[PDB]
């Protein structure tokens, strides 16, 4: 059960999850739980006095704000979500994420086309580290931009190739891509010529 | 006797005048013919009024007086009825044609049975005899008028589910609001009266055409004329439901639209494939389709030409037909290009227009594909483009045409949007395209964010056209919350519609957090639609909006577009940034989009003027003086540019008039070939940026303008009509007019760029600094308009920043989700809806007041081209095309380059209304308008020519002025405030010498004693009011400099400064010392509040406050705290009998809600036929708000202070804003008097200039050592006369005193703690304390007076001490005055240390020994535990002299206290103590968690109802941590200050307490009945009886803080440091 | 105090090292037609203003060091 915090109802509808969650043994998940830190507050004392379900979990995502509650810090266990720290993390990590039964689709020059992409994703996010240099300001290059181009390529590899095994390198549409990636996909959060 | 005739014309008229009646389906009689009847009534009270005009109206006074009441009644009956009438109308068709609602809603059904029986029964009656008057003389007519006015609005209140349930049945009723919906649903039978609401559920359905009948639906219209006729009329008899066949029309305007497209493109493909094309063949098919079907038919033949071509060179080795299809492209727009070379019907020409965009944009990309050898109809440079697709042989005429950008497909939903501005294709807008429809096949919503001005809005509403789509725009605000955003949603998914949300980053964040989970839900149920799985023969698909299953539609969509470069935004969350495209709108292509439009409206040198006019607007840009209010972007050339096309338009008209009326030859290319079009762009530019511009910048601008256009020169019209019209209204207005360099030219120039404003822009800002003649040049503008026009002109003034931004828009309410109309969407609302004909009117609304983006963004949609005010309800009111938005600011500095760039700039300096203006406007003012309401207008007149001579150019005042401006004052100096500050001290000159003429009236004023008089007078009111609020050196800088330049006789003595001299009514200067005698004070009236020692300052002052209270001008005194400004106005107060004083204690949380409760305690609110007049309740009497601290209110972050604005309003315009109905309220006898502190002090701001323009400001100074010496020597002259022994000891006694208050006064400040503030208070207090302990006593020694003088001056310079070395100080410097003053004196016996005086061992208050106290404080503490607190307390010295300082201050009237120490040192166990010593009830309010400030409120009203009803001596203690709120702290202040809370006690409560004040007058023996004497008694006794004792803990800033929260902490309350245990 | 003599010494220094006078350009019919010099007369328009207010500044923040005037909300504020 995914609740969105922020509305009063939200925070009825999160606490209803969570009394059922904590008898049924479901997951709950609530985000942009820094926004509330009061509630944050009355939700950890609830959690504390409380014996829910072998299965249930209770996740909050949040974004670092110094507003979040030091005893709900303390209460659960944090993890953070940050850029990779290098080019093979970052690659590693854009693997992980993409299913293998994508990449390993009918044609076979899609994994190819996947790891360009990644290799892409990879060297534009690390030269986002060097703001001035790398690029002009901190775009926000991310997970969205990368499955919109996965999206696009396996539209346009589908279109391309009808089915078939193989599909010659000078057949694979490399300027709907290209174009794509640079007016709409990547080059949308793009302000500078 | 004209005026006979007159009456006996309007006895006739009314005699014969009948009420027009006319049947409503047999039912009753409604009436008819509202227009007539309220114009004729309007102009009989005109002529009844332009006869009291006459002195012959005397002979028929009283009767022309009894006519204007029956007309007022008339006018009060009709201002009703019709409205209830028509509420009825609607109702009746709510609550007969349906039958679902009395099941579901019985009780209403049949309380609007009753009063439909009412009303039946009433319209019977008049039908019996339709007389007006007959119907005016019926018993309780306008009582059962405004009963059923009620009741319907009850009944119309209590109709919400029902209209939520038939939107349901309607969706696109979802944008129409409740009140629109219920016309709408009620008139359903009569459909004449819907024409009007059509506008809000379509995108270009404006009215439907209907048969003779009305019966049925023959096709549907837009507001420009455009016909669409239905293939299938819709039928109103076979589905006489509202929402059926509105929902059939719907469905067949799309079917029509698809089959009208159909047909247009088998008609335009001959066009195509064709060599040459003839022009008249062209015109008829442009003339028989529509303007988004021939744009949409020349797309399809374009693009499927292209694809022809394509799908030929496939073979790669073929020829080009690609040259064919440009080739055809060009010959076409050359077609189009001579067609509106030459004149053409409006709509054929914007038809021709959107052609030649069109054309243009496919030239372009038929070149970009010829030049990149495209021979593939599958190559992505042919792909990424938009294309579109025909089948004529789908059997479904909605899915034949198909629109493919990339992978993206889509179909055109066939809405009729009428005639759309068609936007220019550049590169960001096919960008945006792309990107966008990416986003769409995605199933993601639209992000274009950028700066503003940049497309982003209108390329989503070009994309949506273009798909043929129902896009709706709403400007988003922090009050779009999720239940309101749902709502939205809701209508969007069920109609089909594209939601564009504009500045979607001003909603809260945990709002953007909230909604991601409403744009995901529909985000998936749009993507599980896409599925080719998915069956519509299925359910339809649904998704989970507010807890409700809501059919989706294919067709819907969201965009957002947002500048995330603005501050203070909100960051939106990355779920709900991952749920849409961004696409960075930055840069657009303005040379394009100009050549463009030039290229489309018919210049032949479109591609040079642009050329020319882009680089120039960056010239402009990079050039000029950079100011706050200059734009020179895209939204200024798109208003450049359209001004060009119709300046050029109106020059081509106005030169073939020429060739009618000279001879006879008229050719359309002889005009078009020798047209000056490079002087119609410098025409529309200088139009349109000249007035913008500073006194510096016009130079440069016309310097660049020769630049870059050689040749041209801008010779603007001579208005010669509007200029006469101006000088009438100038004339009768008192104004001055000049033409071109005479007095008033630049103001004149002024107005008539204004005037060209008005007609370009429907946004309007007048710029400039306060006094800059703004107001006085938009309304002689808009009575110039009237008398020219004929066309009646209302303004509509409304302070933005004197009422909140829900009292400005509008409340939606979270519970019952009800709208309540804020006052500017009131206004809007009643101009559109036209009840009285204010549609044929000029509506001007003018927002004068401050800019910030808070309440002006919500502005943008209106001050733009969607002329829409979107409110979080849905609904969307069109701006009417008669209504200006105008807005008077004196700077921009907080208005961002949105709201700057929406709207066109006249900027107004200074120097536009020079000095000499103003004073020709008082002279005139004082020679026609008399001052009493002729001898006073004699005396005015030969005042004004004595005067005549200073007030010219380089004259006396002038210099005098000039002179000031360089001194230093205590407030910003501004030349209004002066001057009117003069003109009200000439005037009460003039007053001076009409009451000596009273009071002689056998001997008058003659010529040369005037004269005298008025010069002397002249001099004295320059002086007091060029440095009335400036120091003594000041003054007699300006003293002096006046007497350098004057040829007026001034006073001869060789040091004695000239503002130490009045002016006798005799016309010679009198020493101001003359008027101050060495009195001598009572004894038992020594230093008492109300006793004033004269001075010279005090005398001065009370003349000076005299004179501007007399004219009921607002003032203000400005000074250090406890200097003497209460105690002079006061003191001034005292000579005006007729003046009553309310005092009003500001704090920082202060805000116009205390005016308001005020307002309700001591006026009244009363209607007239001239609308809602407020008015003390004691009548004859003048009501004095006097606010303490008009300064202190907390300014936001936009440097506003809402209750200044407030006063402003109040003072300037006369009136405010009732926020409960929205209603104009006139203020009648009250005036205002302000106090305030230096605003260097920390604490307080500075006042705004515009307030400040009209209070004069006087700089109460503090006493000097002589006038300190003076007064308080007078005063210890009455207090010794007690003891005669003592007496010689008077003289010497005062000075110790003063040293040493002048010592402190040195050796604490403000720097070191915020409470250090020493003034004349604590020496008045100083007084105070040695004459009550001399009082009772009958003999004492020089060592007694000694030691009380040293124990009060240890109670006052000693307790509030902080630091231990600073009280060692005080010890040190009390010792070393006495003896310096008293020497010979027994040291030891008058100054051992423990000085102690109390009243406990003794009936007098008498030294207490140290150990005798201590035993005595044991046993009373013994006594303490056995009754009241067990908790034993150890008692040391600082504990012995503690309680004896919280006895000292509960023995004393109004006696506060405040406790400053850390927690646990025993302040409150002490209090408690002395309280029960005292005698007095300690009262502590028990805070909890759930403790609100209604809890507060009646813990208050308990205390003070205990202390001032039961004559109960109650210590109400409170600590810091019990303030939970500011309010908390704001009734404190009121009660610590005043003694009463003017708002605590309302409705019953206040009855309740006038019955209890009633029977504790009785008890005491007073005679009470009235209200306001109750009130008083009350008053008086609670400030007798309650004592509160705060305490708080020693903090640094929160001192500070409170020394701002709450001022009367400091000023009611002694405080006492007891700090930390030593 | 500590801080009162080290801010008065650091005003002392930004006041030597700032110069002292900026003219204004002078208009004239034939220097407004040339661009160079509509740049110029903005930028020492500008120039001159910051340098008037910042001279001013310092020397009220110096006479305040000294205890010569008294500190106002403005001045409090700049020398904070
Ligand atoms: N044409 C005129 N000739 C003479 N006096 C004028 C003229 N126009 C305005 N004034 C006077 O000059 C003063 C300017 O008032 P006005 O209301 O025009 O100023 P404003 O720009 O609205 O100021 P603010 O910004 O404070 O509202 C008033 O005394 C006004 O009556
Ligand atoms: N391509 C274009 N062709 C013509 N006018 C345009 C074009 N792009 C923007 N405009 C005009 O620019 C102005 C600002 O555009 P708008 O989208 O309202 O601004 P914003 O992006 O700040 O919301 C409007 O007058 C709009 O019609
Ligand atoms: N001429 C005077 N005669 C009597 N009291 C005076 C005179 N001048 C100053 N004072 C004292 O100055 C104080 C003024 O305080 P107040 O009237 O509250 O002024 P403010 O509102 O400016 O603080 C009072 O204590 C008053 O007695
Ligand atoms: N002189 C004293 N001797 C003994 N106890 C004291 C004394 N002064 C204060 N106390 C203690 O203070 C407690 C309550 O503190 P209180 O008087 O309410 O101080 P505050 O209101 O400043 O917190 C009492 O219970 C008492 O024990």
């Amino acid at each position: 059960t995914s609740i969105a915090i922020g509305s009063a109802e939200g925070f009825n509808q999160a606490d209803k999850a969570i009394n059922t969650a904590v008898k049924s043994g479901r997951w709950v998940m609530l985000k942009n739980v820094h926004l509330a830190p009061g509630w944050l507050m009355q939700l950890e004392k609830k959690l504390h006095s409380l014996q829910p379900h072998a299965c249930f979990r209770l996740f909050l995502t949040m974004e670092i704000n110094p507003k979040v509650p030091v005893n709900l810090l303390r209460a659960g266990r944090i993890f953070v979500f940050e850029p990779p720290p290098g080019v093979k993390a970052n690659m590693l990590r854009t693997f992980s994420s993409i299913p293998v039964s994508r990449i390993c689709k009918s044609p076979n020059e899609r994994a190819r086309l996947y790891f360009l992409l990644a290799w892409f994703h990879a060297i534009i996010q690390e030269r986002l580290r060097y703001a001035p240099l790398g690029w002009s300001k901190k775009y926000e290059f991310g997970e969205s931009d990368l499955r919109s181009a996965c999206d696009t390529v396996d539209t346009w590899l589908d279109d391309t190739a009808k089915g078939r095994q193989n599909i010659s390198p000078d057949k694979i549409p490399w300027s709907a891509l290209k174009t794509l990636m640079a007016q709409s996909i990547y080059g949308g959060r793009v302000d500078n010529e | 006797m004209a005026l006979e005739e007159f009456l006996k014309q309007i006895r006739e008229v009314w005699n014969t005048y009948e009420l027009d009646l006319v049947n409503y389906q047999n039912k009753c009689r409604l009436i008819r013919g509202w227009d007539d009847l309220f114009n004729k009534v309007k102009e009989h009270i005109n002529s009844v009024s332009a006869m009291k005009l006459s002195p012959y109206y005397k002979v028929f006074e009283e009767d022309a007086l009894s006519w204007e009441d029956k007309l007022n009644r008339i006018m009060a009956l009709f201002d009703v009825w019709i409205d209830v009438q028509r509420r009825w109308v609607y109702l009746e068709g709510i609550f007969t044609g349906s039958a679902d609602i009395k099941h579901l809603l019985p009780v209403e059904t049949q309380r609007f049975q009753s009063i439909s029986t009412e009303f039946l029964a009433l319209m019977k009656k008049v039908s019996k005899s339709p007389l007006v008057m007959d119907v005016l003389n019926i018993q309780g007519v306008q009582r059962s008028l405004e009963r059923l006015a009620d009741l319907l609005g009850k009944i119309q209140k209590a109709l919400g589910e029902y209209l939520e349930r038939e939107r349901s049945s309607f969706p696109r009723f979802y944008f129409v609001g409740d009140e629109d919906l219920l016309e709408i649903i009620g008139n359903s039978k009569n459909v004449a009266k819907l024409q009007k609401h059509f506008k809000k559920m379509f995108a270009g359905v404006s009215s439907i055409i209907l048969n003779e009948d009305n019966s049925v639906v023959l096709g549907i219209s837009s507001r420009e004329g455009e016909e669409v006729m239905f293939k299938t009329p819709v039928s109103i008899t076979e589905h006489p439901k509202i929402n059926e066949w509105l929902t059939l029309v719907e469905k067949e305007m799309r079917v029509t639209l698809a089959k009208l497209l159909a047909e247009s493109v088998t008609e335009v493909e001959i066009f195509g494939k064709a060599t040459s094309i003839d022009p008249n063949t062209y015109i008829t098919w442009i003339d028989k389709y529509q303007a988004q079907l021939v744009v949409l038919s020349a797309q399809i033949a374009w693009s499927e030409n292209v694809e022809t071509a394509l799908s030929s060179m496939g073979g790669g080795g073929d020829a080009a037909p690609l040259h064919s299809v440009l080739s055809n492209v060009e010959v076409t727009l050359n077609v189009l290009a001579d067609s509106v070379l030459m004149e053409q019907p409006p709509l054929r020409r914007r038809k021709l227009e959107h052609l030649i965009t069109e054309l243009v944009h496919q030239r372009d990309v038929t070149r970009s594909l010829i030049k990149s050898k495209i021979d593939n109809a599958k190559s992505f440079e042919w792909l990424s483009q938009m294309r579109f697709y025909f089948d004529p042989k789908q059997t479904d005429v909605l899915q034949q045409l198909s629109i493919q950008m990339a992978n993206a497909k889509f179909n055109y939903g066939f809405e009729y949007l009428g005639v759309q501005d068609k936007l220019v294709q550049t590169p960001l807008t096919d960008r945006c395209y792309l990107t966008m429809t990416q986003a769409l096949e995605a199933r993601l919503g639209g992000s274009p964010f950028g700066p503003a001005g940049t497309g982003k809005t209108e390329s989503v509403k070009a994309l949506g056209h273009q798909l043929g789509r129902f896009v709706l725009v709403f400007n988003c605000d922090e009050t779009f919350d999720f239940q309101a955003m749902g709502r939205i949603f809701v209508g969007l998914c069920q109609v089909g519609a594209w939601g564009c949300f504009d500045e979607f980053n001003r909603l809260e964040e945990r709002m953007l957090s909230a909604v991601s989970q409403q744009v995901q839900c529909i985000q998936e149920a749009l993507r599980e639609h896409s599925n080719p799985n998915y069956d519509k023969t299925s359910a339809p698909i649904t998704c989970e909006l507010l807890n409700k299953q809501v059919k989706v539609s294919p067709d819907m969509a969201i965009f957002i577009t947002m500048n995330p470069g603005y501050a203070g935004r909100s960051n939106l969350p990355d779920n709900l940034k991952k749920l849409f495209r961004s696409l960075a709108m930055t840069k657009p292509d303005r040379q394009l989009i100009a050549q463009v439009m030039l290229y489309s409206q018919g210049f032949r040198t479109a591609e040079v003027l642009a050329n020319k006019i882009v680089p120039f607007f960056k010239l402009c840009d990079e050039q000029l003086s950079s100011q706050s209010h200059y734009d020179f972007g895209l939204r200024a050339l798109k208003s450049v540019l359209v001004s060009a096309g119709n300046v050029k338009r109106e020059r081509i008209q106005k030169i073939k008039r020429e060739k009618e009326e000279r001879g006879e030859a008229v050719d359309e290319g002889e005009i078009a070939e020798n047209l000056p079009e490079q002087e119609i762009l410098i025409q529309s530019v200088c139009e349109t940026m000249v007035p913008k511009l500073v006194a510096e910048d016009i130079p440069l601008l016309f310097s660049l303008l020769s630049d870059v256009f050689p040749g041209v020169q801008y010779h603007r019209g001579e208005m010669t009509a509007l200029r006469e019209e101006l000088k009438k209204v100038c004339q009768e207005m008192y104004l001055t007019y000049g033409d071109g360099e005479e007095v008033g030219g630049m103001w004149v120039e002024k107005v008539l760029q204004l005037y060209q404003i008005t007609q370009i822009n429907h946004g309007l800002m007048m710029v400039g600094p306060s006094g800059s003649g703004k107001s006085m040049a938009w309304r002689v503008l808009l009575k110039a308009l009237e008398r020219l026009e004929g066309v009646e002109g209302v303004a509509h003034i409304i302070d933005p920043k004197a009422i909140s931004k829900d009292h400005l828009y509008g409340t939606l309410d979270p519970n019952t989700r009800e709208w309540t109309d804020g006052l500017f969407t009131h206004v809007l609302r009643k101009i559109i809806d036209s009840v009285r004909g204010e549609l044929q009117k000029r509506q001007w609304i003018v927002f004068d007041g401050d800019v910030d983006p808070e309440w002006v963004e919500n502005l943008n949609s209106v001050l733009d081209d969607n002329k829409l005010l979107t409110l979080p309800n849905g609904e969307r009111l069109s701006l009417p095309p008669n209504v200006r938005i105008m807005f008077e600011v004196q700077d921009l500095k907080y208005a961002t380059l949105a709201t700057v760039s929406r709207c066109g700039m006249v900027w107004f300096s200074e120097d536009v209304l020079s000095t000499d203006m103003i004073f020709n406007n008082f002279l005139a003012r004082l020679r026609s308008i008399p001052l009493d309401e002729s001898p006073m207008l004699q005396i005015q007149r030969d005042a004004a020519t004595i005067m005549q001579p200073y007030f010219t150019s380089n004259g006396l005042v002038t210099k005098a002025l000039e002179h000031a401006f360089q001194l230093e004052h205590i407030m910003d100096l501004t030349r209004l405030r002066c001057l009117g500050s003069l003109f009200s001290m000439l005037h009460q000159a003039c007053r001076n010498v009409a009451q000596y003429n009273a009071n002689h009236p056998d001997f008058p004023m003659q010529i040369e004693q005037l004269e005298r008089y008025i010069q002397r007078y002249l001099v004295y009111a320059i002086l007091w009011s060029l440095s009335g609020d400036s120091r003594l050196k000041m003054r007699a800088e300006l003293g002096e400099y006046i007497r350098r330049i004057t040829t007026v006789p001034l006073p001869t003595a060789p040091n004695i400064p000239i503002i130490d001299y009045e002016v006798s009514i005799s016309g010679e200067w009198s020493p101001w010392q003359a008027k101050v005698p060495q009195i001598e004070v009572e004894t038992h009236k020594v230093a008492a509040p109300d006793v004033v020692v004269p001075t010279l300052d005090t005398v001065r002052h009370e003349a000076l406050l005299y004179t501007w209270l007399a004219e009921h001008k607002p003032l203000v005194l400005c000074g250090p705290p406890g200097s003497g400004k209460t105690m002079t106005l006061f003191s001034a107060l005292r000579a005006l009998p007729d003046m009553e004083v309310v005092g009003l204690n500001f704090s920082s949380a202060t805000t116009p809600e205390l005016l308001l409760k005020t307002f309700d305690h001591y006026c009244e609110y009363r209607r007239t036929p001239n609308g809602v007049v407020l008015a003390p309740v004691q009548l004859g009497k003048w009501l004095v708000l006097f606010c303490d601290e008009i300064n202190l209110p907390d300014m936001d972050k936009y440097g506003t202070q809402r209750v200044i604005s407030f006063i402003r309003q109040m003072v300037e315009h006369g009136g405010f804003y009732r926020t409960s109905d929205q209603t104009w309220v006139k203020l009648e006898r009250i005036q205002f008097v302000g106090a305030c502190n230096p605003p260097t002090d920390p604490g307080r701001k500075p006042l705004s200039h515009r307030f400040l323009r009209h209070v004069p400001v006087v700089y109460v100074d503090y006493p000097g050592p002589a006038s300190l010496t003076q007064i308080y020597g007078t005063f210890n002259r009455a207090m010794l006369r007690l003891i005669p022994s003592l007496r010689t000891y008077a003289e010497p006694l005062t000075a110790a005193m003063v040293e040493f208050y002048t010592m402190s006064q040195e050796r604490f400040t403000q720097d070191t703690q915020p409470h250090y503030i020493y003034s004349p208070r604590e020496m008045t207090r100083w007084v105070r304390g040695i004459f009550e302990a001399l009082r009772p006593l009958e003999t004492l020694p020089v060592e007694g007076l000694i030691r009380i003088w040293a124990h009060e001056a240890l109670r006052l310079f000693q307790d509030r001490l902080v630091e231990d070395e600073e009280r060692r100080w005080t010890d040190e410097n009390i010792d070393t005055v006495a003896l310096k003053h008293f020497p010979n004196i027994d040291r030891e016996k008058a100054m051992s240390r423990p000085i102690l005086y109390s009243n406990w061992l003794s009936k007098d208050y008498i030294p207490v020994d140290q150990e005798e106290l201590r035993d005595y404080v044991k046993a009373r503490l013994k006594v303490f535990y056995e009754e009241e607190l067990d908790v034993p307390l150890v008692l040391f010295n600082e504990v012995l002299d503690h309680v004896l300082r919280i006895d000292r201050i509960f023995r004393q009237p109004q006696g506060h206290l405040l406790l400053i120490g850390v927690s646990g040192a025993g302040k409150t166990t002490l209090s408690r103590f002395v309280a029960w010593m005292n005698g007095l009830s300690v009262y502590q309010i028990k805070v909890h968690r759930k403790y609100t400030g209604e809890d507060f409120d009646e813990d208050l009203r308990t205390v003070l109802r205990r202390s001032g009803c039961k004559n109960e001596k109650i210590a109400f203690i409170m600590d810091e941590s019990n303030v939970l709120d500011s309010g908390f702290l704001e009734r404190m202040n009121t009660l610590l200050a005043n003694g009463e809370v003017p708002g605590l006690f309302e409705g019953d409560e206040y009855a309740t307490l006038m019955t209890q004040c009633k029977e504790g007058a009785q008890k005491e023996g007073l005679m009470l009945d009235s209200h306001e004497e109750l009130y008083k008694w009350f008053t008086s006794q609670v400030i007798r009886n309650l004592h509160v004792v705060f305490t708080m803990n020693p903090s640094s800033e929160g001192l500070k803080d409170r020394a701002a929260t709450s001022p009367a902490l400091f000023n009611r309350c002694v405080l006492n440091w007891f700090g930390d245990w030593s | 105090p500590a801080w009162m003599r080290t801010l008065h010494t650091t005003a002392s220094n930004w006041l030597h090292l700032i110069p002292q006078t900026l003219s204004h350009l002078k208009r004239t019919v034939e220097n407004i037609k040339d661009p160079l010099f509509r740049f110029f007369e903005r930028e020492v328009k500008m120039g001159a203003k910051l340098l008037q207010d910042v001279r001013q500044d310092l020397a009220d923040v110096v006479q305040v060091c000294e205890g010569k005037k008294k500190q106002t909300n403005y001045l409090r504020t700049l020398i904070n």
